[PDB]
């Protein structure tokens, strides 16, 4: 007893107290703002939804049994606020905090109000350990806010709603079915975008792809041709996770070109905060498709202390694959195969042979003028010297190099290029930099006149001061 | 009745509206300062 | 504000100012020394 009277206590009154002008001021301005006004992300307070969720989820029947039906019922809530405080501190409180919204006078007559209210108690329950809130039980409680999505009106609820929808997928994400929640998906979808245009044509997508791959069917018809690629209104969040996910399906078809830029963009979108759990998946896969591609390096040598531990295997694996030996390349397959099957890999790294022999060659290339082939195979370990053959007439075919080869006597020879500098590539590369250091002072200049405004002060000299101005110089003609 | 449809109009034009009537704004004070 | 949050598989269970050139750990692969190789190599010739 003695134990539970000095930290248990402090527990109940100060969060309340503190979540009074966190989540119960929020709703308050929002009712009157969100609702009240036509300002919409300005007074939807997205932002403070944000807050408000970040920080609870680090972090009922008080806030359930709202009431404002009538003027004195809205008022009351504040009260009835420190009302159930005052219960809790004298006696202890309590599925029977789903019928409150239908009872205790419970009339918020906005949506946008009620939909917080009620997903504020779904991310607990959610969130309530591992129970999944007694499993369908919170998906009931989602069930009655999808019956609350189909409620209207939303120059607030569709932005209120976005989240809604985007922690219902996680629901059913932790437990059971996903393809009936595609087909929901997929309705939601035309339910949308035929409201003019509504948004949400960012989570929904992210949503409905999210786990469209990790059912492993890389359909892609519908993503060239949707028409949901432009929300152009992502927060710079949905943003991100969009473009790695085209990304990704856009080098799984042997694509590599786009795919690069694309998902560096992706990258470099990503936010400051200290989790680097997607960080670390967009930069594997951003380095596997940089070594798939020709030969870039890619050894922009990362020991970042968050990044260090996790990619040691793929450090390992370029040293293999920027040297032309090829045994190497074996050794480390055959050592982390079971790993990168684990990371969901292994069908993009085990092509690489055809890089790591290109590599090989070029190097072979550009060291030596005149090499016989039958070295060419034991550098190379190839086993066989009359393959190599192939080999270099293959490299020879796509320009990777331009030696003849003498087959009657066996050597390789190789022709001399030099003086890249009058040919006409330096141009080209001084060119397309140019246009984006031009386009770069552009869009600066374009948002520069935004910030300056309220100048409406716009006086010459005086008012007053041209009689006083004229009185002298009559006087002064006077005499 | 028929109120969806002309809804969805009327709806569709005052959205346009607003980006418009923001563009025009900044332009104003250009010219006058 | 600040919101900086992402959903699934935070992982990994939790200096240098001269430019990184990749060649330096190249031969980190082997040759410890110069002078174990050449040591090593010039007796036999």
């Amino acid at each position: 007893p003695p134990g539970g009277g000095e930290q248990e206590p402090p527990p109940p009154p100060a969060p309340q107290d503190v979540e009074m002008k966190e989540e119960a001021a929020t709703g308050g301005g929002s009712t009157g703002e969100a609702d009240g006004k036509t300002a919409a992300a300005a007074a939807e307070h997205s932002q403070r939804e944000l807050d408000t969720v970040t920080l609870e989820d680090i972090k009922e029947p008080r806030f359930v049994l709202r009431a404002l039906r009538m003027l004195p019922s809205t008022s009351r809530r504040l009260n009835h606020y420190v009302l159930y405080k005052a219960v809790q501190g004298f006696f202890t409180s309590n599925l029977p905090f789903l019928e409150e919204p239908m009872d205790t006078e419970a009339d918020l007559q906005f949506r946008p109000r009620t939909g917080k209210a009620a997903s504020t108690p779904l991310l607990p329950e959610v969130e309530a350990y591992l129970q999944l809130l007694v499993v369908i039980f919170m998906m009931n409680s989602k069930r009655y806010k999808e019956a609350q999505k189909i409620s209207d009106n939303r120059r607030a609820l569709d932005l209120v709603a976005a989240k809604c929808y985007y922690y219902h997928a996680r629901v059913y994400e932790f437990l059971d079915k996903l393809d009936v929640v595609r087909s929901f998906l997929h309705a939601r979808l035309r339910t949308a975008t035929l409201r003019h245009d509504a948004d949400g044509q960012a989570t929904l997508l992210n949503l409905l792809l999210r786990n469209y791959l990790h059912y492993s069917l890389y359909d892609q018809a519908e993503k060239l041709v949707s028409k949901s690629v432009f929300p152009e209104q992502a927060n710079n969040n949905e943003w991100a996770r969009y473009l790695y996910y085209t990304g990704r399906i856009k080098a799984i078809q042997l694509e590599y070109s786009e795919a690069r830029r694309t998902m560096t963009n992706a990258l470099r979108k990503a936010p400051q905060h200290t989790a680097v759990g997607f960080k670390q998946t967009v930069h594997k896969l951003l380095i596997v498709v940089e070594l798939l591609l020709g030969e870039i390096p890619d050894r922009l040598q990362f020991r970042q202390p968050s990044l260090k531990r996790s990619l040691m295997p793929y450090f390992l694996l370029t040293q293999a694959v920027r040297t032309g030996n090829l045994a190497k390349f074996n050794q480390v397959l055959d050592q982390f195969g079971e790993k990168f099957q684990a990371d969901g890999t292994y069908t993009l790294i085990i092509r690489l042979r055809h890089n790591v022999i290109k590599t090989g060659v070029r190097m072979i290339s550009l060291s030596y003028s005149r090499i016989s082939l039958a070295d060419i195979a034991q550098k190379l370990q190839l086993d066989s010297p009359e393959d190599a053959e192939f080999i270099v007439a293959k490299a020879i075919r796509d320009g990777v190099i331009e030696a003849s080869i003498n087959h009657e006597k066996g050597y390789v020879q190789s022709k001399e290029m030099i003086d890249i500098y009058s040919t006409r590539e330096p141009q080209l590369a001084f060119h397309q930099r140019i246009s984006f250091c031009l386009d770069i002072h552009n869009m600066s200049v374009k948002a520069m006149r935004f910030p300056p405004k309220s100048y409406n002060k716009d006086l010459e000299s005086a008012e007053e001061r041209r009689e006083r101005e004229q009185q002298d110089l009559e006087f002064a003609k006077e005499m | 009745g028929l109120r969806q449809y002309y809804l969805s109009k009327i709806e569709e034009l005052q959205l346009i509206v607003n980006d418009k009537s923001q563009n025009l704004r900044r332009l104003q004070a250009q010219r006058n300062e | 504000m600040s919101e900086k949050k992402q959903p699934v598989d935070l992982g990994l269970l939790e200096e240098d100012n001269w430019d990184d050139d990749n060649v330096e750990d190249d031969f980190s692969n082997q040759l410890r020394a110069e002078l174990e190789k050449h040591g090593y190599k010039m007796e036999t010739s």
